[PDB]
RNA sequence: UGUAACGGGGCUAAACCAUGCACCGAAGCUGCGGCAGCGACGCUUAUGCGUUGUUGGGUAGGGGAGCGUUCUGUAAGCCUGUGAAGGUGUACUGUGAGGUAUGCUGGAGGUAUCAGAAGUGCGAAUGCUGACAUAAGUAACGAUAAAGCGGGUGAAAAGCCC
RNA sequence: CCCGGCGAGGGGAGUGAAAAAGAACCUGAAACCGUGUACGUACAAGCAGUGGGAGCAUGCUUAGGCGUGUGACUGCGUACC
């Protein structure tokens, strides 16, 4: 028996579309076009879903680096002061105490001195 | 009331009239008719005749008072297309496009 | 000769936007019988300056 | 008052009182937990660890929530070597509201 | 297809693409590049299996109780109205009426009835028989059919 | 949770002097690269211009070491049919003294809009003398 | 074609040779989740696994398990003017093909389940047909024999009539 | 009836359940061209996305948090077959 294939065409294509709403141009309009800027889009939020993790990890190391520096110790001095009394506490966070707990900061810079 | 009235398959095009427009917008129908009065080109006859049609339209049908309209929503949309067929040099045939637009205006108040 | 690949909405829109032809804004009134006329030029009557110089 | 803890093996600076979103627990959707995990305790005075842990240092936690997150797409893709791999993924969590710290 | 065997354009020189045939399935009008012929559909049941199938499934009919076994059944004149009632006082409605002794009464006045359907007992069915809710057999054509299938 | 980012309008900047009296170019242009993007603070963001407006004073007194007084050349070209213009080290001090420390300075910084954003903190000076007493500028070293 | 033989600024250390301790740095490795593929077995029995170890980049290609479409059977059953299909939106849900429920439009059909059969899924073939873009309101308006003014007609006249 | 050239076309009134069923007439997708509304956009370079992301425009329950649209600036990033 004969199958028409035109209800399921739009179907997949307006799913389709549907990702690419919000594109530039063609990009938004039109199928062929809009389908490969939705995978390289896909391809994009793949890789940068590793680096989001390398960013932000850099983000912090500066924040820390230029927060100590005020203290007077320079990063590398501070992680091995830290990691040489045993203290856990990560970058994310020390970026956080860094901004907002200064007084607190100001502790791990003397607890980090010790070594 | 909106009051609308138009002009279907108006034998100019849509970009010409489109550039007609644009001179009557937000503005009152009194100072509007003027302007197509002392305007130059085709078009502004066109949209005219469907200006001076709302007007009477509107004050007949529904609204009534003349002194207080501005016209809103003018906008002109391309129309059904008609193709002939031009024939150029070395025996090639090119179709040409007849093309014709939709008027379509808004007097209120 | 001919384009190598197509212009857009936008970029035709940028071109398009010289073409909008300016309007009159003002219209003239005759001093006898204050009918609108371009300036200098008769009324469609047959005026001009408040006298009649057309049949 | 303020405080740092790890859980989903990554630390969390919590407040007593508010919310938070971690990695996926084995407990029931009305229960407490308690960490004892605590790394740091904000205060007057700021105590901290020169070893694994403060001392007596208790999180008291309450469960809220036990949702999974938005859905991440996967579109792995080669150009010209015939072969995509589109997939899904929605990580699970669970929300939890800080009673107490001790 | 009806059409031409002419190429419509020749090789080269146009611009277009190369075509030989307006009768080629890639254009509109003539093609179907694999045009079904008529065909029998048709397959071979091996005898044992076809009598093992309908052994099996009439002695399903035991377990879930459809198989309802009658002595003398026939209604007495071709007439719905009675065939109609008669299956209130036995308490059936959706059967399968199976006969060894074919009578014209009862088959006659079961033609338009659509929930009843009559057969002689040589007729029977796979589909037939799974098919319909109730089946009634007379002991003459249980008799038949154990001695037909054995 | 999230990190702090900054927020352009609650960024409480400050005012700097630099004398760059006996200075060397490329250490001085270096530390202002440093302040000038805001790495010194502790609530530093890569898309947010944190950093200091600065003030370099004395920039025709900058020092540099080796023979690079006159081997340092200050190639440019004019976007023209073949147009290369050079200047030494000398004679950039003696026509446009400013120019030597911005162009060392807007090396080290970042390319773009913000880039270009924390080169207009930076205000450079050949005289000692300055117009910015309004701001109470402090001085740096 | 332009510095143009450190990637640039720039550098007398920010070059080099040697020793030491730091740190940064990948989708490597460990941490906490979640999925699948295998092979051992506690002895359960047709399987959860108390587990355990393990693998999981992939073209040609080989091998598994699925989604969906139209059609036929269960079906004179079941859902539908107290709104079907189609169109168009939204909010959930699944590892994916996709599903589910519902507001607008539409105004009459649809089809569970498990089977069966295919004209069964398209972005490319200088593919085929239709529609609509682009250059573009650009070139051109077909002979360099030439028009001008008045009056008429008519809504309107360089082009019609006198 | 009304505007209009005793036109084309339209607007009211009226038939009909419905006239965005009015002869192009069931449904009415897409490309394509429009009109309003929100934000962005005239010192900024490049497969135009993606990860971050202030601002701004907006809805909910609460007396504090969430969602949608836009996307300044910024790391990475040379389409598909
Ligand atoms: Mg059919
Ligand atoms: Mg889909
Ligand atoms: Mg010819
Ligand atoms: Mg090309
Ligand atoms: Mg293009
Ligand atoms: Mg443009
Ligand atoms: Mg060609
Ligand atoms: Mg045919
Ligand atoms: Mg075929
Ligand atoms: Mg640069
Ligand atoms: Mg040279
Ligand atoms: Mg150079
Ligand atoms: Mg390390
Ligand atoms: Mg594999
Ligand atoms: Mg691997
Ligand atoms: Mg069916
Ligand atoms: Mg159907
Ligand atoms: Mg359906
Ligand atoms: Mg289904
Ligand atoms: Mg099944
Ligand atoms: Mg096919
Ligand atoms: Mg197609
Ligand atoms: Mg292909
Ligand atoms: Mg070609
Ligand atoms: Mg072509
Ligand atoms: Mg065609
Ligand atoms: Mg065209
Ligand atoms: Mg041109
Ligand atoms: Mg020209
Ligand atoms: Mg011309
Ligand atoms: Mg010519
Ligand atoms: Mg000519
Ligand atoms: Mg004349
Ligand atoms: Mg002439
Ligand atoms: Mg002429
Ligand atoms: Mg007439
Ligand atoms: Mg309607
Ligand atoms: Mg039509
Ligand atoms: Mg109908
Ligand atoms: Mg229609
Ligand atoms: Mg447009
Ligand atoms: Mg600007
Ligand atoms: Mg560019
Ligand atoms: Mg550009
Ligand atoms: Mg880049």
């Amino acid at each position: 028996a004969r199958v028409k294939r035109g209800v399921i065409a739009r179907a997949r294509h307006k799913k389709i579309l549907k990702q690419a709403k919000g594109y530039y141009g063609a990009r938004s309009r039109v199928y062929r076009v809009a389908f490969q800027a939705v995978i390289k889009a896909g391809q994009y939020a793949y890789r940068d879903r590793r680096q989001r993790k390398r960013q932000f990890r850099q983000l912090w190391i500066a924040r820390i680096n230029a927060a100590a520096r005020q203290n007077g110790i320079s990063y590398s001095k501070f992680i091995n002061g830290l990691k040489k009394a045993s203290v856990e506490i990560d970058r994310k966070i020390l970026a956080d105490i860094a901004v907002f707990d200064k007084v607190a900061f100001t502790a791990l810079v003397e607890k980090a001195k010790a070594a | 009331m909106e009051t609308i009235a138009k002009h279907r398959h108006a034998r100019s095009s849509a970009q010409k009239v489109r550039l007609v427009a644009d001179l009557i917008r937000g503005k009152k129908v009194s100072q509007a008719l003027d302007i197509l009065t002392y305007t130059n080109k085709k078009a502004a006859v066109l949209v005219k005749k469907v200006l001076e049609s709302a007007i009477a339209n509107a004050e007949h049908n529904d609204g009534a008072d003349i002194d207080d309209l501005k016209v809103t929503k003018i906008f002109v949309d391309e129309g059904p297309s008609m193709k002939r067929i031009m024939p150029r040099a070395k025996g090639r045939a090119d179709r040409i496009l007849k093309r014709t637009s939709h008027i379509t205006v808004v007097v209120s108040d | 000769a001919v384009q190598q690949n197509k212009p857009t909405r936008s970029k035709r829109g940028m071109r398009r936007s010289h073409d909008a032809l300016t309007a009159v804004t003002s219209l003239s009134v005759d001093k006898t019988s204050g009918e609108k006329h371009l300036r200098h030029h008769i009324t469609a009557d047959g005026y001009y300056r408040g006298r009649k110089v057309i049949a | 008052m303020y405080a740092v803890f790890q859980s989903g093996g990554k630390q969390h600076r919590v407040s007593e009182g508010q919310t938070v979103r971690l990695e996926k627990l084995d407990i029931a959707t009305g229960e407490t937990v308690e960490f004892a995990e605590v790394l740091m305790i904000a205060n007057g005075e700021e105590v901290k660890i020169g070893v694994p842990f403060v001392d007596g240092g208790v999180i008291k936690a309450e469960v809220v929530a036990h949702g999974r997150g938005e859905k991440v797409k996967i579109v792995k893709f080669r150009r010209r070597k015939h072969y995509r791999k589109q997939q899904g993924h929605r990580q699970w969590f669970t929300d939890v509201k800080i009673t107490g710290i001790s | 297809v009806t059409g031409s065997g002419k190429k419509p354009w020749r090789q080269k020189g146009t611009g277009r693409a190369r075509s030989g045939s307006i009768k080629s399935p890639i254009w509109r009008s003539g093609g179907v590049t694999f045009a079904a012929r008529p065909q029998d559909h048709s397959q071979k049941v091996n005898k044992k299996m076809y009598r093992g199938a309908l052994k099996s499934i009439l002695s399903e009919l035991v377990r879930q109780d459809r198989l309802i076994v009658v002595e003398k059944f026939s209604v007495e004149a071709p007439k719905t109205k009675l065939l109609a009632q008669k299956l209130k006082d036995m308490a059936l409605e959706d059967v399968l009426i199976i006969t060894g002794e074919l009578d014209e009464n009862l088959f006659l006045a079961a033609r338009n009835l659509h929930k009843v359907d009559v057969r002689d007992a040589t007729g029977i069915d796979p589909v037939s028989l799974i098919a319909f809710d109730k089946v009634v057999m007379t002991a003459d054509a249980v008799k038949q059919v154990e001695e037909m299938l054995a | 949770m999230k990190t702090f980012t900054a927020k352009p309008e609650t960024v409480k900047r400050d005012w700097y002097v630099v004398d760059a009296t006996g200075k060397t170019l490329g250490r001085l242009a270096t530390e202002l690269a440093r302040r000038l993007r805001g790495k010194h603070k502790a609530e530093y963001t890569p898309h947010v211009d944190t950093g200091d407006y600065i003030i370099v004073l004395n920039a025709d007194k900058v020092a540099v070491t080796g023979n690079k007084r006159t081997d340092k050349v200050y190639y440019h070209h004019t976007g023209h049919i073949g147009g290369i213009k050079q200047a030494t080290f000398e004679e950039m001090i003696a026509r446009r003294p400013e120019r030597v420390i911005e162009i060392a300075v807007k090396g080290m910084l970042p390319k773009g809009p913000l880039g270009r954003a924390m080169f207009r903190k930076l205000k450079v000076y050949a005289g000692n003398e300055h117009n910015h007493a309004a701001q109470q500028p402090q001085v740096l070293d």
